[PDB]
């Protein structure tokens, strides 16, 4: 079916956890550990703590984010 | 610093000083050379800028020696406590931190004075939000011991402080 359903929203990296995942606080607020996007990894492009990133967060868990585009 | 002992004066005429403090005033140097060599000693002549030069019968070598002791004591004396530095990152987590933390403290104790440097490296943009927290933090957590000799100053690639002991 592919539901388009998922929130956009951005956030300040909190802290960088293994694999490319990070503890990322929201616009809105909770932080999640936020894995990064493929598209991100496939272009190299780094995250560092003190950035705001633009995070797809799913309706299923609201818990695992995914970070989407460069910063 | 060194003199001219015995054979090494050409000068003819030397004022004679004693073993502790003898003066014997302007003798020949011959006479002064034939007076060492009673006292199985020397005369070496310490003021050759003195009116007809000053030149002292003494033990040289031992003078020598005694110089040497003196200047050594005198570079003990220089305090062997330098500069320790420790290098810190952006994302340090907690256990290296403590550690590190924990190699200040030793530092310290031992007397050093301590170049607390972040290391940044790569978007070295928010680095002062989160290395100048860090800073402050590891200043905190050596409230006790230290006292902060300097404050963040960003040069290269980094920001160093430097850290000194509490209490001398």
């Amino acid at each position: 079916a592919k539901e388009k359903d998922t929130i956009r929203t951005e956030g300040v990296v909190t802290e960088a956890l293994p694999n490319a995942t990070f503890r990322v606080k929201l616009d809105s607020g909770p932080e999640i550990l936020a894995y990064i996007s493929g598209k991100m990894r496939m272009h190299y492009i780094r995250i560092l703590p003190g950035d705001r990133v633009v995070v797809e967060i799913t309706p299923y868990d609201p818990t695992r984010g995914r970070i989407v585009y460069r910063k | 610093k060194e003199y001219l002992t015995n054979e090494r004066i050409r000068a003819k005429q030397v004022r004679v000083v004693g073993p502790d403090g003898k003066q014997l005033g302007i003798m020949d140097t011959r006479e002064a050379l034939r007076l060492a060599q009673e006292m199985d000693l020397d005369l070496v002549l310490v003021g050759p800028n003195a009116d007809p030069p000053v030149a002292r019968i003494m033990d040289y070598s031992k003078w020598r020696y005694e110089q040497q002791m003196a200047e050594k004591e005198a570079r003990k004396k220089a305090k062997r406590t330098e500069v320790k530095s420790i290098k810190f990152r952006v994302k340090i987590d907690e256990h290296d931190y403590q550690t590190k933390l924990g190699h200040i403290k030793r530092f310290l104790q031992e007397g050093h004075k301590v170049k607390v440097t972040i290391m940044f490296r790569g978007r070295e943009v928010a680095h002062p939000e989160l290395g100048e927290r860090i800073l402050n933090r590891v200043t905190e957590d050596l409230k006790d011991l230290a006292v902060v000799e300097m404050k963040p100053e960003m040069l290269g690639r980094d920001m160093n402080m430097l850290l000194a002991p509490v209490k001398v």
